[PDB]
């Protein structure tokens, strides 16, 4: 043929077939001692999403949502994303004492289940009502933005303490149980309105920590309502929303490490 | 083109002195008239030799820029530049990526070109070193005076003069001459000076004595004669065109080298337009099915290969530059290893060029003396009185003396002002007797007749040493047969005895069976004159027999030739025993070719010749089957009316061959003969007669001390000790160097799959990029570099030069076997142990195997600044990117990890490591500077912003060690089954 | 630790790329010391 005779590309094919099927089956056998090492309710590092990741619910094109108020689907687009995170948030999906729990309207404490173990249920996670999302189809004109905290496993999110300056100076500082977030663009050419649980412009730390998808499904982490009534119009704002804490840090790099990056325009 | 020029010449010898003026317009007395001379020079022009047209460097850089995978590199550098631009208007990319990448690239194929274009060199100034012939200025007689005019406004006509001491400006018809000898080793090289005279003497223009040649001197005496060429030509000025003009040619080395890059560069093409279409079939977008390709591109090609080979070639150099060897052109360091077939002169390569005393008669007995250079040989005679008497001849009968400040540099060495034989015996006597100098002093010479074409003996008279006598003794030497007509008594054993007819039989015997030998016999005889006859004052008259010349008593004989140099003998059988079939070319007489032919082993001992056969037999040529004669002795003027048919049937039909009075081009005749069969053949040589044939010889070799400068021009390798056994070294050299390029190359390729394999998964399982093109050139242009070259210090896995040299139709660099093992068998086990570590890392970051299947897309998605691993943790977009670029970071070092185990096994092809062992310490070297670069690549800070290499946690680097074991011993087992069995199931399936 | 365990989401690159750095280096001298056992 080519290489070889018949006799000798059967040999050849044999040969492979075996030799690739004992490679594969080693393949697999260090695949599985691997998976052996590992926990199923905690993964073995954390250090790379360590400081938490601040994301929200219009999809950016480019850290950007720019559209028309004057025009019907120039915003469809965001409230496609929007309406997909709320979704999740419904009452109908919240249902009975399992696996949801009624836990304080105002701002509370942390709440521990145990360990990150299976000696019990489905451990049980607070209820989030989007109706705490007072003001929000969506903002059709003056976008009403959706925050998030990224999910870590035993994480314990530390609000600041009064101790010395802060930005928002002492203004509604629930020190002992609220992880703020002040959004910014200087270019004060806006107006910053906050939603959230007990009103505050926080994360209530009742939601805390987090078990993991294993120990805890269902699972409802808490949102921040935005609302940017500017009354400025057609220009490009950067506005970041910022969080603060003492597990909370930023880089230059990721500029979604406890942060946001928002470049609206109302160019209608 | 030059095959005019393969021919043999015309001249015209045969025409009278008058007959050739008609011919040429010419005065025989007068000379041409000064309006003549420049007539014929604008019409003929000048008598100067022209250099061919060279290519120019810069054609010469760019032609390599161009050879498989400089196009593919190309195809990658333009394809990154391709994606750029269109990102650079699509979406601003504020990113380097593509342009970055796209001048690396450029850059690679450059810096390759130089190592390429190092490799491929051409050091070739024949034309030049044939002008330095030439002399500046010819003495010539125009308008019946003599005057000096530049030799280059030299035409054919004009009566021209030369003396001792100067270059023949031209080729001449000699119509005048006095005791003109001429240096003619040009043609022949053989420097034993030749008459010149105005009668024709021969047939054949170049054995003629009225004809002078232009690259040749005289040497003494005086001479006229006529212009008949001039220029380009002249005899040695078409042979210096036709060396000038052949046509270089491709090495084997670097026929095996675009042999592979055909194949890399094929499968490369193949895999990947394969995985382009196959990737537009799955939906990719052009944007993306270009970025694929790019890193297609630079996983098949293997960057660092071709710079590699240079290297490995170099070294190889190196060593050899050690043992006197300079090598010109770096590929002809692999050449000799490959060659089949030895073309070799024999003056001044084979043998010393120098006449050297091998044999004496003397009581009865042949006595042989020590020909070589070192005297590594024995004594042969001290005791016998006979000795002292015969000795005392060769030094005082002899007018030959050493050259002033000498006494440093050995006996057989220094320059001697005489006739060659003269020479030859002064070195003899000087040596086994002491200081010559000395016996000529304690036996003043009173009275000389110098040896005489008509006498064809010398004698002398000397006071004897002897103050018991202090009387006159008489010497003589000449012709043996003459000298034996002139001898009444014989010096037995130290008393005189009568010449009865049965010592002048074995007289005879003795002068046969030396000039059988080829060697050059001189009679040696003395008389002690009667003291009452010959007073302390008795006048002897030279010129007129004053004394006796008869009745004489003779000593004995003494025989002398150019004798081989001492290593040849056992340099052509190591030759011969590593399957190098032999051939001797030499301008030289066929008598004297043979000798040396029997003396160095070129016919081995009971070989015969035709001509042989029918003597021993005592019957005609024509009925002796040819067939029944191994051996044969062809004369140049027989092998000129040979067909090129014909002279492959004498190749073809003889194993031991002998051309002889061989000119120039006949040389290149038989070289392209012997390569017109299929073989490497290699030239060995000194001579400007050698030029054309080191030229189109696969690999030439010259001799460095001995050899002129257009020999050394002419060849690709230079001997600078004149040590023929580096013959047998270059070979060898030549040999292992094959042999560790595969294990070089087996090494470099096999590394290409865990570059590949991690591509082709990106498409076809959706997962996130395991290895980046960034991370391929750290390793083939990084780590894998100084591992790889290191394989060139590898020892032989066995004897060498006990098998037979390589077919280079079926014996290639790069074969199928190679590249199953390279490619399907080690490379395979590399990139599983490459991905091993990705999906350790991902696993223990949280991205469990399961969960990555079809995740790119949300993965590479610069929006979502939240994607969910198995444990439900929430990722930013640059957080996940740290995760794949350590991933990207210890899958490069898994490479490095089994690349450890790869070099371990590349060391041997057959043999075990543990019969082999670890005695290579460049090879330890490269394992612990590779392992170095990684960890440093990794770990310094800032490489993860460079280069995107981020540093690993130490559980990181044993990801791999279980595959760089399975590898050792895999392969180990598989050489084992080997060596068990030569049989060839394993053998002729992977055995490299 | 309970709700102080910040340990949890910290490693120590400086470390590591210390040790690293030295492990390097040493092989870099290693290799230097063999090679030049003869040039
Ligand atoms: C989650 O809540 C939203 C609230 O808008 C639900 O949207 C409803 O969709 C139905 C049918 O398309 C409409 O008739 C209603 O007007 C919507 N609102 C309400 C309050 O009922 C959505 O269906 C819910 N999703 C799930 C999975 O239950
Ligand atoms: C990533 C995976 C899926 C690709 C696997 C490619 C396999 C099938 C390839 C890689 C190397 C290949 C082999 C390389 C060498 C030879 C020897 C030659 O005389 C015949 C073909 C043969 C035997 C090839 C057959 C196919 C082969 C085994
Ligand atoms: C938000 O909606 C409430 C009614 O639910 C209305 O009273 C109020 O004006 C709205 N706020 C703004 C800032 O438009
Ligand atoms: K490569
Ligand atoms: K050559
Ligand atoms: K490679
Ligand atoms: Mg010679």
């Amino acid at each position: 043929f080519l290489g070889r005779t018949g006799s000798s590309w059967f040999k050849i094919f044999l040969f492979y077939l075996i030799f690739y099927g004992c490679l594969a089956g080693i393949f697999i056998g260090t695949i599985q001692v691997l998976l052996l090492t590992l926990s199923d309710f905690e993964p073995k590092y954390q250090d790379r999403v360590a400081p938490p990741g601040l994301s929200h619910a219009p999809y950016a094109i480019k850290t950007e949502i720019s559209f028309s108020i004057s025009n019907p689907k120039s915003y469809e687009s965001f409230v496609k994303s929007m309406h997909k995170l709320m979704d999740l948030y419904n009452e109908s999906s919240q249902a009975g004492n399992s696996p949801f729990e009624d836990c304080s309207d105002t701002p509370a404490d942390y709440i521990k289940r145990g360990d990150l173990d299976d000696s019990q249920g489905q451990k049980k996670a607070c209820r989030f009502s989007r109706m705490w999302l007072k003001n929000c189809g969506y903002a059709e004109g003056k976008p009403c933005v959706v925050a998030k905290l990224n999910r870590i496993i035993g994480f314990y999110p530390k609000p600041l303490k009064n101790t010395t300056d802060l930005p928002e100076e002492l203004q509604a500082n629930y020190n002992q149980y609220v992880l703020p977030l002040r959004c910014a663009a200087r270019e004060k050419i806006g107006s910053i309105e906050y939603f959230g649980l007990g009103g505050y412009a926080g994360f209530p730390l009742q939601y805390y920590p987090y078990y993991g998808k294993r120990l805890q499904k269902k699972y409802l982490q808490p949102l921040l309502a935005i609302q940017f009534t500017n009354l400025t119009q057609n220009m490009e704002l950067r506005i970041e929303c910022k969080v603060y804490g003492e597990n909370i840090d930023y880089s230059e790099k990721d500029r979604f490490r406890g942060r946001f990056e928002v470049k609206i325009e109302v160019k209608s | 083109l030059d095959e005019l020029k393969k021919e043999v010449s015309m001249d015209d010898h045969k025409l009278s002195l008058d007959e050739l003026h008609n011919k040429y317009g010419t005065d025989l007395t007068r000379g041409l008239t000064n309006a003549r001379a420049k007539e014929i020079l604008a019409r003929d022009g000048p008598n100067s030799l022209t250099p061919p047209p060279t290519t120019p460097e810069w054609i010469k850089f760019c032609r390599q820029l161009f050879g498989g995978f400089s196009i593919l590199l190309w195809i990658g550098a333009i394809l990154c530049f391709l994606a750029y631009g269109i990102q650079a208007a699509t979406e601003d990319e504020p990113a380097n990526d593509n342009l970055y990448l796209g001048v690396v690239l450029s850059t690679v194929v450059i810096v390759t070109g130089c190592f390429s274009y190092y490799q491929e060199a051409k050091s070739s100034r024949i034309m030049d070193s044939f002008k330095n012939m030439v002399p500046q200025q010819a003495l010539v007689i125009r308008d019946g005076e003599k005057s000096t005019i530049n030799a280059e406004f030299v035409v054919a006509g004009d009566l021209v003069e030369v003396k001792g001491g100067d270059r023949i400006p031209a080729d001449l018809r000699i119509i005048s001459a006095h005791g003109c000898k001429v240096d003619n080793s040009s043609l022949t090289g053989e420097s034993e000076p030749q008459t010149r005279s105005p009668e024709f003497s021969s047939e054949n223009p170049l054995e003629t004595r009225n004809i002078a040649f232009f690259s040749t001197n005289c040497v003494e005496g005086t001479a006229r004669g006529v212009v008949v060429y001039t220029g380009d030509r002249t005899v040695m000025g078409r042979i210096a065109t036709l060396a000038s003009g052949l046509e270089v040619g491709r090495t084997p080395i670097a026929i095996e080298i675009e042999h592979f890059i055909h194949i890399i560069t094929g499968v490369a093409v193949f895999l990947g337009v394969s995985f382009f279409i196959l990737s537009l079939i799955l939906g990719y977008s052009w944007l993306e099915a270009v970025i694929f390709l790019i890193g297609i591109i630079v996983a098949n090609v293997p960057e660092g290969l071709l710079a590699t080979v240079t290297v490995c070639l170099t070294l190889t150099a190196k060593r050899m530059a050690r043992k006197n060897c300079l090598v010109k052109n770096l590929e002809a360091v692999e050449t000799l290893g490959s060659t089949s077939t030895i073309c070799s002169d024999k003056t001044g390569t084979l043998t010393q060029n120098r006449m050297t005393v091998a044999h004496m008669w003397f009581d009865n007995q042949i006595h042989e003396a020590d020909t070589t250079e070192n005297q590594s040989g024995a004594a042969f005679d001290k005791t016998s009185a006979t000795w002292s008497a015969l000795s005392r001849i060769a030094a005082l009968c002899n007018r030959a003396v050493f050259q002033a400040g000498q006494d440093n540099v050995p006996i057989l060495k220094r320059s001697v002002a005489g006739d060659a034989s003269e020479s030859a015996l002064l070195k003899c006597i000087e040596l086994c007797c002491g200081s010559v100098q000395g016996m000529r002093d304690r036996n003043p010479k009173i009275v000389e007749i110098p040896f005489n074409s008509t006498n064809k003996y010398q004698l002398s008279i000397h006071e004897n040493e002897k103050s018991s006598e202090s009387r006159y003794l008489l010497v003589m030497k000449g012709a043996p047969e003459r000298i034996l007509d002139r001898c009444s008594t014989i010096l037995l054993n130290g008393a005189e005895e009568p010449l009865k007819e049965d010592m002048k039989e074995a007289f005879q015997n003795a002068y046969l069976e030396l000039g059988g030998l080829g060697e050059r016999v001189l009679g040696f005889c003395h008389f002690a004159l009667p003291e009452d006859k010959y007073n302390e004052g008795y006048p002897f008259d030279a010129d007129e027999p004053n004394f006796p010349t008869t009745d004489l008593c003779f000593v004995g004989l003494m025989a002398m030739i150019d004798p081989p140099r001492a290593a040849v003998p056992d340099a052509v059988g190591k030759c011969r025993s590593a399957g190098i079939k032999v051939i001797m070319v030499t301008g030289d007489h066929p008598i004297t070719a043979k000798a040396i032919a029997k003396g160095v082993g070129i016919i081995s001992e009971g070989n015969e010749t035709i001509e042989d056969i029918a003597a021993r037999l005592n019957i005609p040529i024509g009925q002796v089957n040819p067939r029944d004669a191994k051996a044969c002795v062809v004369h140049g003027s027989d092998l000129k009316d040979l067909s090129t048919e014909v002279l492959d049937d004498i190749l073809h039909y003889h194993t031991e061959i002998v051309f002889a009075r061989t000119s120039p081009q006949q040389k290149l005749i038989i070289v392209e003969g012997c390569q017109r069969q299929g073989a490497i053949v290699a030239v060995t040589g000194d001579g400007v007669n050698d030029s054309p044939a080191l030229k189109k010889a696969d690999i030439g070799v010259a001799m460095g001390i001995s050899g002129s400068d257009v020999s050394k021009q002419a060849a690709d390798m230079i001997l600078l000790d004149d040590n023929f056994a580096s013959i047998v070294t270059g070979v060898e050299e030549g040999r292992l160097i094959f042999d560790n390029l595969k294990k070089s190359i087996a090494y470099t390729l096999t590394s290409n799959i865990p570059e590949i394999t991690p591509f082709l998964v990106f498409i076809i399982g959706n997962v996130p990029l395991p290895l980046g093109t960034v991370t391929i050139l750290c390793i083939d242009l990084g780590t894998d570099m100084v591992p790889a070259i290191s394989l060139a210090y590898e020892q032989a896995e066995s004897d060498i030069m006990k098998r037979q040299p390589r077919n280079p139709k079926t014996d290639k660099l790069v074969n199928e076997r190679l590249i199953s093992m390279a490619y399907g068998q080690i490379g395979m086990i590399q990139a599983l142990g490459g991905f091993f570590s990705y999906f350790v890392i991902l696993a223990e970051n949280g991205f469990l195997p399961m969960d990555l299947i079809g995740k790119r897309v949300r993965w590479d998605d610069r929006w979502i600044s939240d994607v969910e691993d198995s444990f439900g943790q929430q990722w930013t977009y640059e957080q996940r990117k740290i995760v794949e670029f350590t991933c990207h970071t210890s899958f490069f070092i898994s490479i490095v990890v089994v690349q450890w185990a790869d070099l371990i096994i590349c060391k041997t092809r057959r043999n075990s490591i543990f019969q082999q062992g670890m005695k290579n310490k460049i090879l330890i070297f490269g394992l612990f500077e590779e392992t170095a670069l990684a960890a440093f690549l990794s770990y310094c800070p800032g490489t993860d912003v460079a280069l995107r290499m981020y540093p690993l946690k130490p559980s990181w680097w044993f990801c791999a060690f279980p595959y760089s074991l399975i590898i050792f011993l895999y392969d180990e087992m598989r050489r084992f089954i080997i060596r068990r069995s030569p049989g060839g199931w394993v053998e002729q399936e992977t055995y490299y | 630790e309970g709700p102080d365990n910040d340990e949890r989401f910290t490693y120590d690159y400086y470390r590591l790329r210390v040790v690293g750095l030295i492990v390097a280096a040493v092989l870099c001298v290693i290799g230097i010391i063999i090679l030049l056992a003869g040039k």
